[PDB]
C-alpha cells in the first residue's frame, strides 16, 4: 500500500520541531545562536538516538553546550527518512525564497 | 492576453490559430504584393526616384503582371495571373482570419475552451515518463493561474499560502 | 604531463589512468600503518541489462546495450579509509568523491534504461592475510543505490514526492485507485555488489589498476515501474597512500 | 447518490471550510479556512516548509446525510481525498464504468 | 490510425503541391 | 497614509532607546542602500544566500542583535555570521574591508546610520514584501 | 505540346448511374453486417 | 454490442468511394454539349 | 561551348520551370536535406532530452503526439552551442537521444532560406526586374534567424531555440515572456503594429481595388473574368477608389499615386517585422522589455499596483514553473 | 561551508547538484549552467585541473577573493530592462543596471542587421543600374515577352 | 492512446465530402464544350 513518506512524516514530531535526524539545515536559523556553526556540527554528527545526544558532539565549547541546552525544547528526533537526507538535501533542499 | 493563455489555453484553439494564419498571411500578402508591384514597374519616366512616373488618370498598368507572374512562377512554383482575384484574395484572407478568431472568443465566453487533449492526459496520468510540449505548457498555465489570480481577481479574496504555490526546483 | 587544454574535448577526461605493463609488483602493507585510497577511478566500458523473459521460468540473460548519454559515465576522485583488519584483510570504506553518474543505455528495439551507476557508501574487502597488494589481490563489497531521481523531482504532470501535486489534476473526477502508483511517489534505496580484480601494481608508487564488475538495479521512476537488473563492467585505477 | 455533507474539523475541533473552485479554473488548490476566512489547513505543494498540512493540523472529516451519514474519517489520505472533492461543492458517488467516463467536465445542453 | 491519418493528409497536400505547380492551367497572355 | 515621524522612529539600541529619523535621512538611506547593498539585498532578501534576510525579526534573532541602529552600524563595520561566531569582512562589504569592497570607502558614519535606518524602516512600510522575495511581488 | 490523338470522351448515362448506385448500396447493405461482425 | 470498430468507416467508404466515382462520371456526361 | 559553359547556361537559364541559379545550387540540396530530415523526425524520432537533465521529451507522431503537440525537439542543454553533426555521435541512437535532428534541420534550413533570398535577387536580375523583393523577404528570414540561431547564441544553447512544432512554438513564446517581458518591449510592439497593420492594409487595399473594378462582365459570371492576363489596361478605376477613401477619412490621408501606395504596402509590414526580429535578436542578449514593477508608490511608501504589476505576477507563474527540474540555484541566468 | 560534500551531491534529476560531467567527461558546474562549461576566467581557472574542475582544489583551495569575485559576477549578470532595471524580467525596481556587454551587443546586432539590409539594397540596385533597368522595365522591350512560356 | 473513436470517420468525411464536391464540379466543367 502506497504512502507519501514526507506527508506522513509531517504528522510526526518532524512536523512540529527541528528534527536533528532529518530537517534541512536552514531551519536552524529559527532560533538564536544555532546557525551556522552548531547547525553544521549537528547535521554532520547526525543521526541521534535522542535529542540530548546532540550534547555529546566532540569538541563543543561550554557556550555551545549552553546554547544547545537552551534549545533542546525546539528539537526532536525521528527515524532517518532516506527521501529527506539523500542528494545532500539537508544542506540544500532546492528551496530558496 | 496572458490571462487567456493561463486560463483558456487560447493558443491551443484552432479558431485562434486560423486567426493567426489570417493576420500573418494578410501581412505577408501586404508585403509581397507591395514589393512585387514596386519591383515590376515599367520605366515610365527618366527619374531614378520612380514615384513621379505615375499619373492617377493613366489607363495603363503601372507594373508588369506578366513579368511578376513569371518571376513568382519560377521562384515559388505558383503565381497570381488574375489581378481581380489577387485583390479579392487580399480582402478574403485577413477578414476571414479575424472572423474565425471571433468564433473562438465566443466559445471562451462560456469557458468552452480547447484546453486539453483527453488522450494526452490519460497517457500522462498513467505514465510519469510521458512528456510533450503540450504538458509543458499546461504546467506554465498552472503557474500563471496560481501566481496571478489573487491580485488579478481581488473580489475573490484569494489567500494562497506559500506552501501551495506551484513552483519547480529553486525558482 | 597533460594540461586541461591538452585534454578538453578529447574524451580522455572520462578515462581512468592506466598502468604500464611493467606494473606487476607488490605493494607492502604495514599492519601498524594506517592507509587511505587517495583516488579511486571507475571507467565503465560495458553496460549489460537482464532481459525479462515471459514464462518467468526461463534462464534470463544479460544483453548488451547502446550508451546514449555520451562520455559522462565514469566515477572518479573517490577517496576513503583503507583499513588493515585483524585477519590481515584490507577494507576500503568510501568517504566521498564523484561516486555516481546517471547513465541511459538503449536496448535493441529502443527501450531506454536509465540507472544511477554508483558505488555510494562502498565498503569492500580483500581476502585475509594481505601482506602485499599484488596482481592476486581482489576487493569485493557492497554499496547503496538511492533513487535515481531525488525527492524534489516532478513528473511531466507536476507530481512529486517532496514537492508537486499529489493527484492527476487534469482528470479531476477520475477514480483515484487506478492512478495510485503514479500519484504516490516512492523513494527506492537498494543494495549493489561489486568486485575489483587487481591486474597491475606499481609497488613503488602504490598505484593499482584492474577490471571491475558491479551489479545493481536501474531507475524505477520513483515507484512507477519495476527496475531492471544491470551489470556494469569496466576498468579501475586506485592510488594507495599511507595516511 | 449523494455521499452526504462533508464537515471538516482540525485537531482543536474548529470547523474548517474548503475554498470552492471558481468556474475559471481548470485546476484549483485545496485550502481550508475557519469561518472568518483565516487559512487553517491546505494540501501543500512544496513540503519542506509546510505549516498547514492536514497531518500537522489533524484534519478530520465527518459526513451528515447521504450515504456516508454518521461516519468520520481521520486518516490523512481519505480526508484529503474528500477535501479535493469538496472544492467542487457537494460530493457524489459516480458510476464511471458504464460509459468509460474519463473524469473530465463537459458542458450541459444550456452551454451547447 | 491517428498517425496514419495525419501522415495521409500531409501526403495528399504534398501531392497537391506537385499538381498545382507542374499541372497548373498555364497562364496565357491575351 | 504618510511617512510619519512614528514610522521613522526606530530602535537605537538594545536598551529600549529610539531615534527618530528625518525624511532626508530616510531618502539618504534608500539612496545609500541602493548604492552599496541592493545588488545583493534588493527588497530585503539576500541573493548570494537567500536563507538570511533583512527582516526585523530575523535581525533580532541574530547574534549580537541586529534589529537596532547600533547593531546594523556595527555589522557594516565588522560583519559576522548569524551566530556571531565568525568575522566575515573578507567576503562581505564593510568599512574594515573597504580596501577590497571599494564602494565602502566613501561611506561615513552618518551614511552607515542612514543605511541602518533604511533597513529598519522599510519593513514598517512594505511589511511581508520586505524579505519576502518573489512570492510577495 | 501536340495534343494526344488517342483521347476519348467518357460517358455514364442516368440509367447506368441508377444501376451502379443500386449495386453499391445493396452490396453495402449486404457486407456491412460482416464489416461490423 | 461489441462490433468491429473499423466497421463504420469501412462501410462508409465502401459506399462513398464508388458512388462518388459514378456521380462524377454521370454529371460530366450531362454537362457535355448536345 | 564546353561542358561547364553549357552547365552554367542551364543553371542560370531563364526558361527552367523553376529557376535554379547559383544560389539555387546551394538551396536545393540543403532544403531537401532539411525537409527530409524534418518529415522523418516529426513522424518517427524518439524522445529528446531537450534540457540536458535526462528528461526526454516526446515530439514525433509515432511516440504519442498529434499535429498540434508534435515537434522536432531542440538539442540537449548539455550540448549548448557545440556543433553536433551525425558523425560526432557514437551512434544514431545517441544522436537521436540528444536532439541531433534539430541542429541538422535548422542549419540546413537557415542556409537554404538565405539562398532562397539570394535566388530572389538572382531571378529578378535575369528577368530585367528591379531587385528589392528579396529585401522584403529579409524580414521573415531575419525572424527565422532570430529564433533559431541568434537567441540560442545569446543564451548559450540551441536548447533555448524555438522548437519545430506548434505547441513547442507556444512553449518558446511563454518562456520568452517570462524571461524578457517581450510584450512590454517596443520592438515587439512595432512588430504587432507591423502585422496588425499589414493585415489591415491588406484588407483595405483588397477591398478598395475590388470595390472599383470596372464592369466587364454579366451578373451570372465571376467578375474575375473581366480581367485578362497581360492586358495593358488597368482593371480598376484608381481615381474612383481614391475618391472613396479620401472621402472616408479626408482627401490628403489617401494615396492618389499607386506606386507610392504599393511602396507603403511593402514598407509598413516589412519594417515592423524587421523590428520584431531585432526585438528577439536583442532580447537574445537580455536587454528586456520595460520594467515598471512597483513603479507607483503612495505617500507612505505602499506599493500601488498598475496593470504592469499584474503582468509581472503572470510572468512569475511562467518563470517559477518552466523547466521545473532544471534549476538548482535561485537565479535563472540564461 | 555548511558541510555539504559537493562532489557526491546528487541533484533531483540524478545529475550532480553542483558538479557533473561534460559530454566529453570534464568535470563542470551542474544545473543549467552545464551549457556554459566552455567559459574560462581568471577567478575560476585556479580550481581547474587536467580533467576539469578539481574536487580537491574545490575542497581545500578556494580563496576569499574568489568567493567575492563569483558573488560580484553572479549579482551583475548581463540581464536588465530597457529602462535599466537590473536583473531578471520579474525583478522589482531598485538596482539601476544594464551591463555594457548587453548595450554593446544589442546595439551592434541592430546596426549589423540594417547594414546587411543596406548591402542587399545597394548591391541589387548597383546590379540593376549597371545593367540599365534600375528605373523599371522598358515597355517596348519587356524581356519576359521575348522568352518562351514556362508551359 | 485513448483517442476519440469517431475521430477517424469524422476526419475522413470532413475531407472526402467537400473534396468530392469540388472534383465533381471541376470534371463537369472540363467536359463542357470548349
Ligand atoms: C500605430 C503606430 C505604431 C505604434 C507602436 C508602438 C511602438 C513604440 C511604443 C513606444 C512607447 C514608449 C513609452 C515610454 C514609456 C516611458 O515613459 O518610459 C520610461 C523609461 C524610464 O522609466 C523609469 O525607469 C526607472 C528605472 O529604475 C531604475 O533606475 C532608477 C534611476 O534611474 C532607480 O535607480 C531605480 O531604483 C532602478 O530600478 C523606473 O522603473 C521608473 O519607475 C520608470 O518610470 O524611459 C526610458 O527607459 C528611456 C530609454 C528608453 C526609451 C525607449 C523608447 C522607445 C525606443 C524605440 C522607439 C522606436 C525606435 C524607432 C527608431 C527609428
Ligand atoms: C515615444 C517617444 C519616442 C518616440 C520615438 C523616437 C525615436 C527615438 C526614441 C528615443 C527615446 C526618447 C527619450 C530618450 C530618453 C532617454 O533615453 O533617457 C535615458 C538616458 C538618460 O536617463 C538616464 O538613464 C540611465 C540608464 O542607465 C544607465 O546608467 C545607470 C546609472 O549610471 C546604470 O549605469 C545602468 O547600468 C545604465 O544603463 C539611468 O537610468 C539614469 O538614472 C537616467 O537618468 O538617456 C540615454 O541613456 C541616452 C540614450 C542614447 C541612445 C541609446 C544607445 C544604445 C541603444 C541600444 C539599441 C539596441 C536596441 C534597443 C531596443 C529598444
Ligand atoms: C503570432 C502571434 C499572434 C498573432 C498574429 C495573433 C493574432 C490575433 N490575436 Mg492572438 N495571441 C497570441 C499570439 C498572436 N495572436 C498569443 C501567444 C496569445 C496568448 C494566448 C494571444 C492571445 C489573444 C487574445 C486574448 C486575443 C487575441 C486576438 C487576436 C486577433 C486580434 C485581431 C485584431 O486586430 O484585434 C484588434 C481589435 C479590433 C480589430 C476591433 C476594432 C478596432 C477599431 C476599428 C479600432 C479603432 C480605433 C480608433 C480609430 C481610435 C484609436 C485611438 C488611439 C489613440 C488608440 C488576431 C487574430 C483577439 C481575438 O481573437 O479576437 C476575436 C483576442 O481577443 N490573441
Ligand atoms: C548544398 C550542399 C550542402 C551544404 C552547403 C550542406 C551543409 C551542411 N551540411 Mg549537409 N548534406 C548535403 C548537402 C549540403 N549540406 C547532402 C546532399 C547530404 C546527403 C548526402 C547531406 C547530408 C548531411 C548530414 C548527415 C549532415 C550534414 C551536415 C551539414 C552541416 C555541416 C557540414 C560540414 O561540416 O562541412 C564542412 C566542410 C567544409 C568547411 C569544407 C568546405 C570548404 C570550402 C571549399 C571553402 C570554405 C568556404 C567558407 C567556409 C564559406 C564559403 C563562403 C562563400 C561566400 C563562398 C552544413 C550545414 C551536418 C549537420 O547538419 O550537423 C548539425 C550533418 O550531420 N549534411
Ligand atoms: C554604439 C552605440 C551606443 C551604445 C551601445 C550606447 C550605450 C549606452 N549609452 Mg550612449 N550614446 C550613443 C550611442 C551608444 N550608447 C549616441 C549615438 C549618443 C548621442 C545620442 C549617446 C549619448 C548618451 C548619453 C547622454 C547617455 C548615454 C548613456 C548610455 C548607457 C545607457 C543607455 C540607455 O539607457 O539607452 C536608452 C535606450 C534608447 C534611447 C533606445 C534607442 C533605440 C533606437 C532609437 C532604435 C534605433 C533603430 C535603428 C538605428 C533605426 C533605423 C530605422 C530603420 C527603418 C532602418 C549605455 C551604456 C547614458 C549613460 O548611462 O551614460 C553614462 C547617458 O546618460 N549615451
Ligand atoms: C532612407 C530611409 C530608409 C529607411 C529604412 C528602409 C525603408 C524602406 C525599406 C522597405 C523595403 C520594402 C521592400 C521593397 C519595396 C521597394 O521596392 O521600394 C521601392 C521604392 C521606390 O524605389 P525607387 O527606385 O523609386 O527609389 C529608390 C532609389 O532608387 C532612389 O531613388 O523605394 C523607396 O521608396 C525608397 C524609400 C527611401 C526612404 C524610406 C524611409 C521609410 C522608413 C523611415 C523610417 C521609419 C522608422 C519607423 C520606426 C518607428
Ligand atoms: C523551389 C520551390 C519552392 C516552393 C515549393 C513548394 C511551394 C508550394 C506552393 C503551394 C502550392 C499549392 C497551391 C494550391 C492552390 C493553387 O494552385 O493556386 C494557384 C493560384 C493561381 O492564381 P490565379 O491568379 O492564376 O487564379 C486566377 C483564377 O483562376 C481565379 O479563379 O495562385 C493563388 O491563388 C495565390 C494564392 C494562394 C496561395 C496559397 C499558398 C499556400 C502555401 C502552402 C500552405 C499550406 C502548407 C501546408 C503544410 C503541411
Ligand atoms: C482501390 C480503390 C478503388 C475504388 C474505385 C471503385 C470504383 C468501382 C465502380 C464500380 C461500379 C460499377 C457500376 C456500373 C453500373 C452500370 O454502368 O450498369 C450499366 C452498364 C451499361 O453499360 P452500356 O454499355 O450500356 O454503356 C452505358 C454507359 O453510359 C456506361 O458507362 O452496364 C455495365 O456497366 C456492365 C455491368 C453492369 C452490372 C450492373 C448490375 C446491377 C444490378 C443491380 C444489383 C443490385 C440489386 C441486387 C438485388 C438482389
Ligand atoms: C550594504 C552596505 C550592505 C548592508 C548594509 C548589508 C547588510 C547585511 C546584514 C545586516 C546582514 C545580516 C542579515 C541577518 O542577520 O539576517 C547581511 C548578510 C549578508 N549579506 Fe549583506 N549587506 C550589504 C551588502 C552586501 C552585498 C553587496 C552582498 C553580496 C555580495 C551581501 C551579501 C550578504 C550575505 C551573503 C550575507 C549572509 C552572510 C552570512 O551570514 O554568512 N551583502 N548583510
Ligand atoms: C500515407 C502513408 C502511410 C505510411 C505510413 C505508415 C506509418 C505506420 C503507422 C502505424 C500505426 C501505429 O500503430 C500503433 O501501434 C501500437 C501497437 O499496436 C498501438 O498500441 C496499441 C497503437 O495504438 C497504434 O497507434
Ligand atoms: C475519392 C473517390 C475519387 C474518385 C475519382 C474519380 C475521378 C474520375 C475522373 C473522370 C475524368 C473525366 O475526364 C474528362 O472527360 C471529358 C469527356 O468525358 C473530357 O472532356 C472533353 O471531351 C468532351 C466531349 O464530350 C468535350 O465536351 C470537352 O470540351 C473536352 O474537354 C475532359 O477533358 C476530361 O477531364
Ligand atoms: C524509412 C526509415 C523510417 C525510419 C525508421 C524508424 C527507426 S527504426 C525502428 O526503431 C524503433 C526504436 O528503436 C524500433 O522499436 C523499431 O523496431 C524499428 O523498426
Ligand atoms: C482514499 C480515497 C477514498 C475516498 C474516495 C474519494 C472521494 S469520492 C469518490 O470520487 C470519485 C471521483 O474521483 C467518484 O468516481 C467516486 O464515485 C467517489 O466514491
Ligand atoms: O533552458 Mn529553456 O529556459 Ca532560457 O532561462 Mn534558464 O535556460 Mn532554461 O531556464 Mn529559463
Ligand atoms: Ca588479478
Ligand atoms: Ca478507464
Ligand atoms: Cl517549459
Ligand atoms: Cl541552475
Ligand atoms: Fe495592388
Amino acid at each position: 500500500e502506497l504512502v507519501n513518506v514526507v506527508d506522513e512524516k509531517l504528522g510526526t514530531a518532524y512536523g512540529e520541531k527541528i528534527d536533528l535526524n532529518n530537517t534541512n539545515i536552514a531551519a536552524f536559523i529559527q532560533y538564536r545562536g544555532l546557525y551556522p556553526t552548531l547547525a553544521k556540527l549537528i547535521v554532520k554528527n547526525a543521526p541521534y538516538e535522542s535529542v540530548e545526544d546532540v550534547l555529546n558532539i566532540p569538541g563543543l565549547t561550554e557556550r555551545q553546550k549552553q546554547i544547545l541546552r537552551e534549545n533542546l525544547e525546539h528539537f526532536t528526533v525521528t527515524e532517518v527518512e532516506t527521501a529527506l537526507v539523500e542528494g545532500g538535501d539537508r544542506y540544500n533542499n532546492g528551496l530558496y525564497k | 492576453l496572458l490571462f487567456f493563455q493561463g486560463f483558456h489555453n487560447w493558443t491551443l484553439n484552432p479558431f485562434h490559430m486560423m486567426g493567426v494564419a489570417g493576420v500573418l498571411g494578410g501581412a505577408l500578402l501586404c508585403a509581397i504584393h507591395g514589393a512585387t508591384v514596386e519591383n515590376t514597374l515599367f520605366q515610365d519616366g527618366e527619374g531614378a526616384s520612380t514615384f513621379r512616373a505615375f499619373n492617377p488618370t493613366q489607363a495603363e498598368e503601372t507594373y508588369s503582371m506578366v513579368t511578376a507572374n513569371r518571376f513568382w512562377s519560377q521562384i515559388f512554383g505558383i503565381a497570381f495571373s488574375n489581378k481581380r482575384w489577387l485583390h479579392f484574395f487580399m480582402l478574403f484572407v485577413p477578414v476571414t482570419g479575424l472572423w474565425m478568431s471571433a468564433i473562438g472568443v465566443v466559445g471562451l465566453a462560456l469557458n468552452l475552451r480547447s484546453y486539453d487533449f483527453i488522450s494526452q492526459e490519460i497517457r500522462a496520468a498513467e505514465d510519469p515518463e510521458f512528456e510533450t510540449f503540450y504538458t509543458k505548457n499546461l504546467l506554465l498555465n498552472e503557474g500563471i493561474r496560481a501566481w496571478m489570480a489573487p491580485q488579478d481577481q481581488p473580489h475573490e479574496n484569494f489567500v494562497f499560502p506559500e506552501e501551495v504555490l506551484p513552483r519547480g526546483n529553486a525558482l | 604531463t597533460l594540461t586541461y587544454d591538452d585534454i578538453v574535448g578529447t574524451g580522455l577526461a572520462n578515462k581512468c589512468p592506466t598502468l604500464d605493463d611493467t606494473a606487476r609488483g607488490a605493494y607492502p602493507i604495514d599492519s601498524s600503518q594506517t592507509y587511505r585510497i587517495a583516488r579511486l577511478c571507475l571507467q565503465p566500458t560495458t553496460f549489460l541489462v537482464k532481459e525479462e523473459p515471459k514464462n518467468k521460468r526461463q534462464e534470463a540473460e544479460f544483453v548488451p546495450t547502446k550508451l546514449v548519454t555520451r562520455e559522462t559515465t565514469s566515477l572518479d576522485q573517490i577517496q576513503g579509509e583503507l583499513k588493515v583488519n585483524s585477519d590481515g584483510s584490507l577494507t576500503f570504506v568510501e568517504e566521498d568523491g564523484i561516486d555516481f553518474q546517471p547513465v541511459t543505455v538503449q536496448m535493441a528495439g529502443g527501450e531506454r534504461i536509465p540507472l544511477l551507476f554508483t558505488v555510494k557508501n562502498l565498503v569492500a574487502s580483500t581476502q585475509p592475510n594481505v601482506t602485499s597488494i599484488t596482481t592476486s589481490t581482489d576487493f569485493k563489497g557492497e554499496f547503496n543505490v538511492p533513487s535515481y531521481r531525488t525527492a524534489n523531482f516532478l513528473d511531466p504532470k507536476g507530481r512529486g514526492l517532496a514537492s508537486g501535486y499529489d493527484s492527476a489534476i487534469a482528470l479531476p473526477q477520475a477514480k483515484e485507485e487506478e492512478l495510485a502508483r503514479a500519484n504516490v511517489k516512492r523513494f527506492s534505496l537498494t543494495k549493489g555488489q561489486i568486485s575489483l580484480n587487481v591486474a597491475k601494481v606499481d609497488g613503488r608508487t602504490g598505484e593499482i589498476a584492474g577490471t571491475f564488475e558491479s551489479e545493481q538495479l536501474s531507475d524505477d521512476d520513483m515507484g512507477a515501474h519495476e527496475p531492471h537488473e544491470v551489470k556494469i563492467q569496466g576498468v579501475f585505477y586506485a592510488s594507495i597512500e599511507p595516511a | 447518490a449523494w455521499k452526504g455533507h462533508a464537515v471538516f474539523r482540525n485537531k482543536e475541533g474548529e470547523e474548517l471550510f474548503v475554498r470552492r473552485m471558481p468556474a475559471f479554473f481548470e485546476s484549483f488548490p485545496v485550502i481550508l479556512t475557519d469561518k472568518n476566512g483565516v487559512v487553517k489547513a491546505d494540501i501543500p505543494f512544496r513540503r519542506a516548509e509546510s505549516k498547514y498540512s492536514f497531518e500537522q493540523q489533524g484534519v478530520t472529516v465527518s459526513f451528515y446525510g447521504g450515504e456516508l451519514n454518521g461516519q468520520t474519517f481521520t486518516d490523512p489520505p481519505t480526508v484529503k481525498s474528500y477535501a479535493r472533492k469538496a472544492i467542487f461543492g457537494e460530493i457524489f458517488e459516480f458510476d464511471t464504468e458504464t460509459l468509460n467516463s474519463d473524469g473530465i467536465f463537459r458542458t450541459s445542453p444550456r452551454g451547447w | 490510425m491517428e498517425t496514419i491519418t495525419y501522415v495521409f493528409i500531409f501526403a495528399c497536400i504534398i501531392a497537391l503541391f506537385f499538381f498545382a505547380i507542374f499541372f497548373r492551367e498555364p497562364p496565357r497572355i491575351t | 497614509a504618510e511617512l510619519t515621524p512614528e514610522v521613522l522612529t526606530v530602535p537605537l539600541n538594545s536598551e529600549g532607546k529610539t531615534i527618530t529619523l528625518t525624511e532626508k535621512q530616510y531618502l539618504e538611506g534608500k539612496r545609500l542602500f541602493q548604492y552599496a547593498c541592493a545588488s545583493c539585498h534588493v527588497g530585503g532578501i539576500t541573493k548570494t544566500n537567500p536563507s538570511l534576510d533583512l527582516r526585523t525579526e530575523t535581525l533580532a534573532l541574530a547574534t549580537p542583535p541586529r534589529d537596532n541602529i547600533e547593531g546594523l552600524v556595527d555589522y557594516m563595520k565588522n560583519p559576522t555570521t548569524y551566530d556571531g561566531e565568525q568575522e566575515i569582512a573578507e567576503v562581505h562589504p564593510s568599512l574594515r574591508s573597504a580596501d577590497i569592497f571599494p564602494k565602502m570607502r566613501n561611506l561615513t558614519e552618518k551614511d552607515l546610520v542612514a543605511i541602518a535606518g533604511h533597513i529598519l524602516v522599510e519593513p514598517k512600510i512594505l511589511g511581508d514584501k520586505w524579505g519576502g522575495g518573489k512570492v510577495y511581488y | 505540346m501536340e495534343p494526344n490523338p488517342n483521347r476519348q470522351p467518357v460517358e455514364l448515362n442516368r440509367t447506368s448511374l441508377y444501376l451502379g448506385l443500386l449495386l453499391i448500396l445493396v452490396l453495402a447493405l449486404l457486407f456491412s453486417s460482416y464489416f461490423f461482425n | 454490442m461489441e462490433v468491429n470498430q473499423l466497421g463504420l468507416i469501412a462501410t462508409a467508404l465502401f459506399v462513398l468511394v464508388p458512388s462518388v466515382f459514378l456521380i462524377i462520371l454521370y454529371v460530366q456526361t450531362e454537362s457535355q454539349q448536345k | 561551348a564546353n561542358l561547364w559553359e553549357r552547365f552554367c547556361n542551364w543553371v542560370t537559364s531563364t526558361d527552367n520551370r523553376l529557376y535554379v541559379g547559383w544560389f539555387g545550387v546551394i538551396m536545393i540540396p540543403t532544403l531537401l536535406a532539411a525537409t527530409i530530415c524534418f518529415v522523418i523526425a516529426f513522424i518517427a524520432a524518439p524522445p529528446v532530452d531537450i534540457d540536458g537533465i535526462r528528461e526526454p521529451v516526446s515530439g514525433s507522431l509515432l511516440y504519442g503526439n498529434n499535429i498540434i503537440t508534435g515537434a522536432v525537439v531542440p538539442s540537449s542543454n548539455a550540448i549548448g552551442l557545440h556543433f553536433y553533426p551525425i558523425w560526432e555521435a557514437a551512434s544514431l541512437d545517441e544522436w537521436l537521444y540528444n536532439g541531433g535532428p534539430y541542429q541538422l534541420i535548422i542549419f540546413h534550413f537557415l542556409l537554404g532560406a538565405s539562398c532562397y533570398m539570394g535566388r530572389q535577387w538572382e531571378l529578378s536580375y535575369r528577368l530585367g526586374m528591379r531587385p528589392w523583393i528579396c529585401v522584403a523577404y529579409s524580414a521573415p528570414l531575419a525572424s527565422a534567424f532570430a529564433v533559431f540561431l541568434i537567441y540560442p547564441i545569446g543564451q548559450g544553447s540551441f536548447s533555448d531555440g524555438m522548437p519545430l512544432g506548434i505547441s513547442g512554438t507556444f512553449n518558446f513564446m511563454i518562456v520568452f515572456q517570462a524571461e524578457h517581458n517581450i510584450l512590454m518591449h517596443p520592438f515587439h510592439q512595432l512588430g504587432v503594429a507591423g502585422v496588425f497593420g499589414g493585415a489591415l492594409f491588406c484588407a483595405m487595399h483588397g477591398s478598395l481595388v475590388t470595390s472599383s473594378l470596372i464592369r466587364e462582365t454579366t451578373e451570372t459570371e465571376s467578375a474575375n473574368y473581366g480581367y485578362k492576363f497581360g492586358q495593358e489596361e488597368e482593371t480598376y478605376n484608381i481615381v474612383a477608389a481614391h475618391g472613396y477613401f479620401g472621402r472616408l477619412i479626408f482627401q490628403y490621408a489617401s494615396f492618389n499615386n499607386s506606386r507610392s501606395l504599393h511602396f507603403f504596402l511593402a514598407a509598413w509590414p516589412v519594417v515592423g517585422v524587421w523590428f520584431a526580429a531585432l526585438g528577439i535578436s536583442t532580447m537574445a542578449f537580455n536587454l528586456n522589455g520595460f520594467n515598471f514593477n512597483h513603479s507607483v508608490i503612495d505617500a507612505k511608501g505602499n506599493v500601488i499596483n498598475t496593470w504592469a504589476d499584474i503582468i509581472n505576477r503572470a510572468n512569475l507563474g511562467m518563470e517559477v514553473m518552466h523547466e521545473r527540474n532544471a534549476h538548482n540555484f535561485p537565479l535563472d541566468l540564461a | 561551508k555548511l558541510g555539504a560534500n559537493v562532489g557526491s551531491a546528487q541533484g533531483p534529476t540524478g545529475l550532480g547538484k553542483y558538479l557533473m560531467r561534460s559530454p566529453t567527461g570534464e568535470i563542470i558546474f551542474g544545473g543549467e549552467t552545464m551549457r556554459f562549461w566552455d567559459f574560462r576566467g581568471p577567478w575560476l581557472e585556479p580550481l581547474r585541473g587536467p580533467n576539469g574542475l578539481d574536487l580537491n582544489k574545490i575542497k581545500n583551495d578556494i580563496q576569499p577573493w574568489q568567493e567575492r569575485r563569483a558573488a560580484e559576477y553572479m549579482t551583475h549578470a548581463p540581464l536588465g530592462s530597457l529602462n535599466s532595471v537590473g536583473g531578471v524580467a520579474t525583478e522589482i525596481n531598485s538596482v539601476n543596471f544594464v551591463s555594457p556587454r548587453s548595450w554593446l551587443a544589442t546595439s551592434h546586432f541592430v546596426l549589423a542587421f540594417f547594414f546587411l539590409v543596406g548591402h542587399l539594397w545597394h548591391a541589387g540596385r548597383a546590379r540593376a543600374a549597371a545593367a540599365g533597368f534600375e528605373k523599371g522595365i522598358d515597355r517596348e522591350s519587356e524581356p519576359v515577352l521575348s522568352m518562351p512560356s514556362l508551359d
